[PDB]
């Protein structure tokens, strides 16, 4: 689901900014969700910036 | 004000950073500038301060 996500985030990225933004709050959300997740998710949008 | 927020960006000028900088730190639209110098680090790899 992590990677769907992140995927489909970048298909957005690739309108920047405000795509990289809601990336970063799915990442987030998700990370709530379940820290592995939200280290990956912290990492994920570090990685994208 | 003509709200092209992305030629901005792109804009290559040494006084890009400061003159948003005293825009965010001057005016009574902070979230504007605030926003647009977060933009304007990470398009420039500039990953703290964004």
């Amino acid at each position: 689901t992590m990677n769907i996500l992140f995927t489909q985030y970048k298909r957005l990225k690739g309108v920047q900014e405000d795509k990289d933004s809601v990336l970063r709050s799915q990442a987030r959300a998700l990370i709530t969700f379940a820290g592995d997740t939200n280290a990956r998710l912290v990492q994920m949008e570090v990685l994208m910036n | 004000q003509a709200d092209l927020t992305d030629k901005l960006l792109e804009l290559n000028s040494p006084f890009l950073e400061p003159h948003l900088v005293r825009m965010a730190k001057l005016d009574q639209n902070k979230v504007r500038y605030m926003d647009l110098l977060w933009r304007y680090y990470e398009k420039n790899r500039n990953f703290s301060n964004a």
